[PDB]
């Protein structure tokens, strides 16, 4: 069996949570 | 020739004579068995 | 056989657009943003 | 042993003779220990105890000779004796350098081979 | 400490720390480092003498 | 700017002042050595950091130390 | 004044291009930052650690995602000996169709990369069987990285920032890390091994839908509660067990067979579950030693400060150490550089252990037969370990610069080793000189003998001590009936007990002359071990010398006032180039790279000669240096450099390109390493003249162009040397092995 | 405001650039007893006029290199040179000699500006000034 398109889009949408959490931690550590 | 002996006692002259005098073991490594392994002498 | 790039995997149209964005579309905006960040004055 | 080694004879009976393989392949094969590639391997066993002493122990004498001639020449000195090696004091430190083994144990017990901790420069 | 006395240096930053040097002249002008000590062994900069206080010297040979 | 510090092992030989290419150093009266002088570094905003003053110092250890600090256009030696 | 960097006012005043480069290489040095207190330092480091764990979890998630989407994991578990694992897919639009065809295998419809990280073998040994399993693991790790990111953001909030006394708690942390990071985690891994890994190894599917159904043992938690624990070691997997299938299967979940599974040539999963259980119990016990807030327990500080003097209540194995270990607890606990350089030494020893153990005792199924994966993994971890050992001494020097207190450490062990540092440095120098003269001269004598047509006159010294240590483990390869080689010895029999139930399985594996567990060693091994000894000794010489002379030497007594990294102290006093302690880590990076080159060259050639069957190539060819040059470097290059030729391209084309790329980067390093700053500053001055006087060139540098500084270019050239050195050898090792043994 | 004839010189690429007029320029004035050739610190050979000379340079080090050349390469020596710093608004500031003597001599009235009553090997060791801002020489005690 192989992954589906919806399984790849679930990954893409779910990685927006670490993606913006990382930006929040980067700006909280104050460059 | 007072300082000619002194120049022959200089560091380079002692160096070259010491290297050729210790390195003349050419005749020691040709006189008897030019191949001498650890357990053979 | 392989005359062009293919994907035998799910959502194989995603490399087609992701490689341009990550590698030659979004980088010069990111370089401009970082350059403006390091050259801004107090 | 090298005499009974089955692989050591394919370098015996097919090689240039000369005077580097004829008077050297013998004494070697009589008294060496070869493995499986027909090559003498320097072993360290009870039979090698009276074999490896002549490389190890006889080098220690000449090395200590050089180190003690370089010492006894250099304690009796002052920046011109290193440039222009004083042959008389060199012979004086060679004659004493011959029996340096005894002199070396006649310095450690007397405390004149090592310097004090407060008589040697250090760094911060 | 006066002229001729061999002294051992107690200054950690000195090139000749824990080394014996001969006193050349002591200055009686009330300056901070009056003693001039001269060494048979030169430092890295090419200088074989230096001014030390009396408090950073230890006499090892009274002058004869 | 660099920091040029002068310590009380100074003997007032003036050699640090003579070796300075940018005129950072000068001599001031001291009565702490028998020359009566000690170096000073007021124009240390001019210091490039070449440490010629430290090479010229005869005392062991040096009576003058340069500590390279924040770089300005003067301490980087830039004519542009 | 720019606003960047915000952590340094002195770099904002910098009018040149130096501030951009110095803001990148001083950004994580939080101690030397503007308005940094100790508490704010610890809190920032805590949040940085959380962001780092988030990056690690995102990396592992991405590996899992790309094997699940673009690899062949489900196709490879059917035949893990004749199918190459796939890392991910290629989407280079610049390929010609000849490279698209070359990077497409038989069973793939797109260009792919062959995986050499070994994650297929690891995931197959721990139960993962489908792409859905891999995707579930990837999504879990994505969410876990989000959790770590939120934790790091959370502990920067004012009500949630820990206090400094919390960070200084060295008794609670050790208890919770020993029992709960090493114990409970290993206990949970034993739980997975008996619930998922061993069942899926036998053919039964266990998932998050039927694991509460399926018991790990036929008598579910009956032998454990009753006390008869020997039931769990009954009916193990038979010798003719086929992995992932029930043919030859057993029922045991914790058994202690020893040796290897004869079909996967890897460690038994029952042995690994039993291992992690016996590790978890001991670590959960060990995390109960120090007192936190319950009265019972030790105090570490009272244990260290009690090693002062003589007597049986004092430090008796070295009574002449002055104040002993007084102030050593505070040197550890207060200094974060002491901790980091200590933990880096511990981690660099553990990473070398990982590398030295995972090739000799392969833990994953069919990874001993993936030759390129085995080589890449060993070389990877040995280079990581060399870097960690280099940074251990780097932060040992930075501690002695920044945090060392000579009065708190008055006349203790640390201040006692700083006192006699010249003895340590001169004796490391003597060992280095002895090893180097003898090893090089033995190699050169062997070269001159083989060149003059006398391979029989080589000096071939056998490693009799290591051959004997091979014999004391039960190797009958030599004529040494030592401890475990002697079958009725005190060590073999365990006379009162007879409970070494590991002995037959372990001697089935050590005597098996086809694995890597205790390889046969001969004269060519003795020389290269002495070369490795020379390399570790000289690297230790450089690092120890620069750490102990960090605070000052005779050439620069006040070196601690100038910092850790500084260029020089000028050309006075003869010249003081590379005098800082940072320059010792600089100079020892070359020696670390050279030593790990020798180590990995030895490992790779030893194994290439073993894997080819022609072990006599390394045996009678590694005793002289032209054999290393010709039978290793020249010979195993013919496939790599023919990756692209004027006739076509195979899949080794990228490895040939990266080989040349590493050569280029390594050569570029020598520009920064040999040419120094003033040349380039005068060149840049002429360029500034040219730009201000050219028409139509309306740009102008906002920050003045200057040459790279002295320490900066040392770092840049070292980074180039390292990157090219890693790229060249990584391209050669993957292509010399992946071509001979596809 | 500065008196002196510019030395006879054909121009060079080593002279003033943008930073001279946007950051700072320096000027050196000197009196020569005869018209004679000196070496420009910017490269080349110029001729100083008899009488008063004024030359603008980009760095203070260039003005001090020229001044060291004047007082050492010429017989009789030219020791009356004065160096000024010119700012982009036109403001000129007499900098060398800072006092009016010559730093190498000793004037009564200069004042201490770098003196630290210590002996180098007794700066406060860095473990104690960690999160303070001071670094080891910009302090006041002696340990
Ligand atoms: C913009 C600004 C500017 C301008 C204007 O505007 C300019 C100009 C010029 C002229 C005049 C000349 C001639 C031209 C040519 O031919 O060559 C080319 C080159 C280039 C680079 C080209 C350039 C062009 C521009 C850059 C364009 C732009 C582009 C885009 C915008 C990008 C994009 C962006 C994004 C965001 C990424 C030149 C040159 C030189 N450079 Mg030079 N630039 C500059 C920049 C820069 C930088 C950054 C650096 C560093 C890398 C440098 C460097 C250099 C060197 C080494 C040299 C030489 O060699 C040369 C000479 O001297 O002669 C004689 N330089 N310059
Ligand atoms: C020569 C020594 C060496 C070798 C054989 C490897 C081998 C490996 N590394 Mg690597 N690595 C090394 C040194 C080495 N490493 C060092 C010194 C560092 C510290 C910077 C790293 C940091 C590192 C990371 C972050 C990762 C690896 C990974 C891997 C694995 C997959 C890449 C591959 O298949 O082969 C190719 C090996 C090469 C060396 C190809 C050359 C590419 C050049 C070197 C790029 C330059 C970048 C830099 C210098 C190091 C990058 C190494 C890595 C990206 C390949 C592989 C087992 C990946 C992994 O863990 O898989 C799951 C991974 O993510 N390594
Ligand atoms: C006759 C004078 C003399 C004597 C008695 C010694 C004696 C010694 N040296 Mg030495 N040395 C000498 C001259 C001498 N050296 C010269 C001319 C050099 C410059 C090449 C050196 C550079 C040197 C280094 C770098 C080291 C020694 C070390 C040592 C000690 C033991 C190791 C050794 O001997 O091999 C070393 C010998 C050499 C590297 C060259 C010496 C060969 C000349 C021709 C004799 C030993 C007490 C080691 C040490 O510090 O002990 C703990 C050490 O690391 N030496
Ligand atoms: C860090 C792990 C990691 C790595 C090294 C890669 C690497 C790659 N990805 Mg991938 N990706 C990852 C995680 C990772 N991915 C995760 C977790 C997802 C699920 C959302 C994806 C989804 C994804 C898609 C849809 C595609 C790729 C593709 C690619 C390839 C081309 C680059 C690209 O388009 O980026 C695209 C990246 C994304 C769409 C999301 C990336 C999210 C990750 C987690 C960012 C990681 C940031 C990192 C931890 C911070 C490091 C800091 C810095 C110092 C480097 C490249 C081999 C392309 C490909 O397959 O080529 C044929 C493709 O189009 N990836
Ligand atoms: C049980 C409770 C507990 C647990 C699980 C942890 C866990 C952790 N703490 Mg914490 N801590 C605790 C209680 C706990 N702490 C308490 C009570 C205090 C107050 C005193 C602290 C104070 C504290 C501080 C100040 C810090 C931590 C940090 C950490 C992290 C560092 C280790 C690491 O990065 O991961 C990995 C380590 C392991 C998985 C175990 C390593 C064992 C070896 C080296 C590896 C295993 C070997 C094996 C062969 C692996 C093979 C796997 C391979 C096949 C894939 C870690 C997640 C650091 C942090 O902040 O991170 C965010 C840190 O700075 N803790
Ligand atoms: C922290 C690790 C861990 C966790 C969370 C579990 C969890 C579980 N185990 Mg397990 N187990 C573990 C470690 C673990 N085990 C170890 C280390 C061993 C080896 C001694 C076992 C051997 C074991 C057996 C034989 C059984 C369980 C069973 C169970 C399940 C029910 C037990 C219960 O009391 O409720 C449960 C989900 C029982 C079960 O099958 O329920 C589904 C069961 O029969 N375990
Ligand atoms: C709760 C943890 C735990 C559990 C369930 C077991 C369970 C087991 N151990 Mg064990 N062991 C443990 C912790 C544990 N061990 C620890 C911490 C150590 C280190 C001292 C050991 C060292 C050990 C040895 C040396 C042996 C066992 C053996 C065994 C097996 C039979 C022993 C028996 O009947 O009782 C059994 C499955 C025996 C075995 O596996 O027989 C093949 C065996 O010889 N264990
Ligand atoms: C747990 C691991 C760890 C941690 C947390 C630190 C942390 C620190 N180290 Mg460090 N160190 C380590 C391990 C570690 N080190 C190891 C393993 C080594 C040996 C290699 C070193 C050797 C070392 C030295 C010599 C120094 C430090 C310093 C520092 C401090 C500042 C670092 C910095 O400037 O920011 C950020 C720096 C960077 C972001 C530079 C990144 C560039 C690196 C060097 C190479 C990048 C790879 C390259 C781009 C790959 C591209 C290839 C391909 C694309 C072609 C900081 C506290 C400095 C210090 O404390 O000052 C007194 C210091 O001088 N370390
Ligand atoms: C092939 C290149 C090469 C060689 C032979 C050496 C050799 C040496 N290095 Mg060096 N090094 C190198 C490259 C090399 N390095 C590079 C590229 C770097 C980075 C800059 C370094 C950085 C470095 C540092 C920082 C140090 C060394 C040290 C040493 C010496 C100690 C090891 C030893 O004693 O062995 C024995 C001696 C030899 C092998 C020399 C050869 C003897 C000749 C062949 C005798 C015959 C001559 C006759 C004319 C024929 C040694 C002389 C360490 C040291 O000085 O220890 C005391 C030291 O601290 N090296
Ligand atoms: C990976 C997928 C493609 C990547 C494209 C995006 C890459 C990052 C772009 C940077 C834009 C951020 C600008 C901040 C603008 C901002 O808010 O400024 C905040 C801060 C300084 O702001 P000031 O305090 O000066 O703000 C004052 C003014 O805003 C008004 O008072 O700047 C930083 O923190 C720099 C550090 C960011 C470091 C970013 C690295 C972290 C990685 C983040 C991953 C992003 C994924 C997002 C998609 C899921």
């Amino acid at each position: 069996m192989a992954l589906s398109d919806s399984q790849i889009f679930l990954a893409l949408a779910l990685a927006l949570i670490p993606g913006f959490l990382a930006l929040r931690l980067a700006t909280e550590l104050y460059k | 020739m007072k300082y000619f002996a002194k120049y022959l006692t200089s560091a380079p002259i002692m160096a070259t004579v010491a290297l050729v005098s210790l390195s003349v073991v050419l005749i020691e490594l040709n006189h008897f068995f030019p191949g001498l392994q650890y357990g053979t002498y | 056989d392989a005359t062009q790039l293919e994907g035998a995997y799910a959502a194989a149209w995603l490399p087609w657009i992701m490689i341009p964005m990550i590698t030659y579309i979004l980088p010069f905006p990111i370089f401009a943003i970082a350059f403006l960040w390091i050259e801004r004055e107090g | 042993p090298c005499a009974s080694s089955p692989a050591f004879n394919e370098r015996m009976q097919n090689a240039p003779e000369g005077y580097y393989f004829d008077t050297p392949y013998q004494s070697y094969a009589a008294n060496l220990l070869c493995g499986a590639e027909g090559l003498p391997h320097q072993q360290l066993r009870f039979d090698r105890a009276i074999d490896v002493l002549i490389p190890f122990g006889i080098f220690f004498y000449v090395a200590g000779f050089i180190g003690w001639s370089g010492r006894a020449y250099l304690i009796s000195s002052p920046e011109e004796t290193e440039i222009f090696i004083d042959v008389a004091l060199a012979i004086k430190s060679f004659v004493q350098g011959l029996l340096w083994p005894l002199l070396a144990v006649k310095e450690l017990t007397t405390g004149e081979l090592t310097a004090p901790v407060s008589e040697v420069s250090v760094s911060p | 400490v006066q002229r001729g006395s061999k002294v051992r240096i107690l200054r950690p930053e000195s090139y000749w720390f824990r080394e014996v040097g001969s006193v050349a002249s002591v200055d009686q002008s009330g300056i901070k480092y009056p003693v001039v000590v001269r060494f048979s062994k030169v430092n890295y900069a090419g200088v074989n003498t230096n001014n030390f206080s009396e408090a950073e010297l230890v006499e090892v040979e009274a002058p004869p | 700017s660099h920091s040029v510090k002068i310590y009380d092992t100074c003997i007032g030989c003036t050699q640090c002042v003579r070796a300075c290419p940018t005129d950072v150093l000068e001599m001031v009266p001291w009565d702490g050595c028998r020359a009566g002088q000690i170096a000073a570094s007021p124009r240390t905003e001019d210091c490039v950091g070449c440490k010629r003053c430290e090479t010229a110092c005869p005392t062991d250890f040096l009576s003058i130390r340069v500590y390279l600090g924040a770089e300005t256009s003067r301490s980087m030696g830039l004519a542009y | 004044a720019t606003k960047f960097p915000k952590f340094s006012q002195e770099l904002q005043q910098d009018p040149t291009t130096r501030r951009i480069f110095y803001s990148l290489a001083t950004a994580h040095d939080f101690e030397s930052h503007d308005g940094m207190t100790e508490e704010s330092l610890y809190q920032r480091i805590f949040a940085s650690h959380f962001g780092h764990l988030a990056i690690i979890f995102l990396w592992t998630s991405g590996i899992l995602f790309h094997v699940a989407w673009q690899g062949n994991f489900e196709a490879w578990i059917k035949d893990p000996l004749n199918i190459s694992p796939i890392a991910h897919a290629i989407w280079d639009p610049q390929f010609g169709p000849a490279a698209m065809d070359a990077f497409t295998p038989a069973g793939a419809g797109n260009p792919v990369n062959f995986c050499y990280s070994g994650v297929y073998h690891w995931w197959y040994t721990i139960g993962l069987r489908t792409n859905g399993d891999l995707f579930a693991g990837a999504m879990f790790l994505l969410l876990l990285a989000a959790v770590m990111l939120y934790a790091g953001w959370l502990h920067l909030q004012p009500r949630y920032r820990p206090s400094l006394a919390w960070f200084k708690n060295a008794e609670s942390r050790l208890n919770h890390h020993l029992a709960g990071l090493f114990g409970v985690s290993s206990l949970a891994w034993t739980g997975h091994l008996v619930h998922v890994a061993i069942p899926e190894s036998r053919g039964q599917h266990v998932g998050w839908d039927n694991f509460l159904s399926m018991p790990p043992h036929p008598e579910g938690l009956k032998p454990f509660f009753t006390g008869n624990w020997g039931a769990y070691a009954l009916n193990p997997d038979t010798s003719e067990h086929l992995f992932n299938t029930s043919q030859g299967a057993g029922t045991a979940i914790l058994t202690f067979l020893g040796g290897f599974h004869p079909q996967t040539e890897s460690l038994w999963l029952t042995d690994m579950a039993h291992h992690h259980l016996a590790i978890a119990v001991i670590f959960i016990i060990a995390g109960h030693m120090y007192r936190t807030n319950f009265g019972i327990g030790h105090s570490i500080k009272e244990m260290t400060e009690s090693l002062q003097g003589p007597g049986w209540t004092g430090f008796f194995i070295a009574p002449n150490t002055g104040r002993g270990h007084k102030g050593i607890y505070d040197a550890y606990n207060n200094s974060l550089h002491f901790q980091l350089g200590w933990h880096l030494a511990c981690l660099g020893v553990v990473t070398s252990l990982v590398a030295q153990h995972m090739y000799a005792m392969p833990p994953y199924a069919f990874i001993a037969r993936d030759y390129t994966t085995t080589a890449a993994l060993y070389t990877h971890h040995q280079y990581i370990a060399g870097f960690l050992m280099l940074g251990a001494f780097a932060h040992g020097g930075i501690f002695l610069i920044r945090d060392y207190d000579p009065v708190a450490n008055e006349n203790n062990v640390l201040a006692r080793v700083l006192d006699h540092k010249e003895a340590i440095i001169s004796h490391l120098s003597w060992v280095s000189l002895f090893l180097g003269f003898h090893t090089l001269a033995l190699y050169v004598h062997n070269d001159c003998e083989v060149a003059f047509g006398s391979p029989d006159k080589q000096i071939l010294v056998e490693p009799v001590f290591a051959q004997w240590i091979q014999a004391v483990h039960g190797k009958a390869l030599y004529g040494i009936s030592s401890l475990l080689s002697n079958p009725d010895s005190i060590a073999s029999t365990a006379w009162p007990n007879h409970a070494n139930v590991w002995l037959p399985g372990w001697l089935e594996a050590i005597n098996n002359g086809t694995n890597s567990l205790f390889l046969a060693i001969g004269p060519g091994d003795f020389l290269v071990h002495h070369a490795i000894a020379l390399g570790l000794h000289v690297t230790t010489l450089i690092l120890v010398k620069g750490a102990l002379d960090a605070r000052g030497s005779k050439l620069m007594p006040d070196k601690k006032d100038f910092g850790y990294a500084f260029p020089c102290d000028g050309p006075g006093r003869g010249g003081t180039c590379d005098i800082s302690a940072w320059d010792s880590v600089y100079l020892a990076t070359f020696w670390m790279l050279n030593t790990l080159g020798w180590v990995t060259f030895y490992w790779h050639w030893k194994h290439l000669a073993i894997w080819s069957g022609n072990v006599a190539q390394f045996n009678e060819g590694s005793t002289y240096l032209m054999g290393w040059f010709r039978d290793y470097l020249w010979l195993n290059s013919a496939q790599l450099i023919n990756g692209y030729n004027p006739y076509g391209t195979n899949n080794l084309a990228i490895w040939a390109w990266i080989f040349l790329f590493g050569h280029l980067v390594w050569a570029i390093s020598f520009m920064f390493l040999i040419t120094w700053r003033g040349y380039w500053q005068e060149l840049i001055e002429t360029l500034m003249w040219a730009h201000e006087n050219t028409p139509l060139s309306f740009g102008y540098p906002k920050d003045k162009p200057v040459a790279l500084s002295i320490v900066q270019a040392r770092l840049v050239g070292l980074v180039h040397f390292t990157v090219g050195y890693i790229a060249t050898y990584g391209a050669f090792l993957i292509a010399s092995t992946g071509s001979r043994f596809p | 405001a500065l008196t002196g004839s510019m030395p006879k010189f054909g121009g060079s690429t080593g002279g003033l650039l943008t930073a001279a007029f946007v950051e700072e320029r320096y000027a050196i004035t000197w009196t020569s007893s005869k018209e004679q050739v000196f070496e420009m610190p910017t490269g080349g050979a110029a001729t100083m006029n008899e009488g008063e000379n004024l030359l603008e340079l980009a760095r203070k080090e260039q003005c001090l290199a020229l001044g060291a050349q004047l007082r050492t390469k010429f017989k009789p020596k030219i020791t009356d040179y004065k160096i000024y710093r010119i700012f982009p608004n036109g403001e000129t500031t007499f900098i060398h000699p800072a006092d009016g003597v010559f730093p190498e001599k000793v004037n009564e009235g200069r004042g201490y500006s770098g003196k630290k009553d210590r002996r180098i090997g007794e700066n406060p060791n860095p473990a104690t000034i960690k999160f303070s801002g001071q670094n080891t020489f910009e302090t006041d005690m002696k340990s």
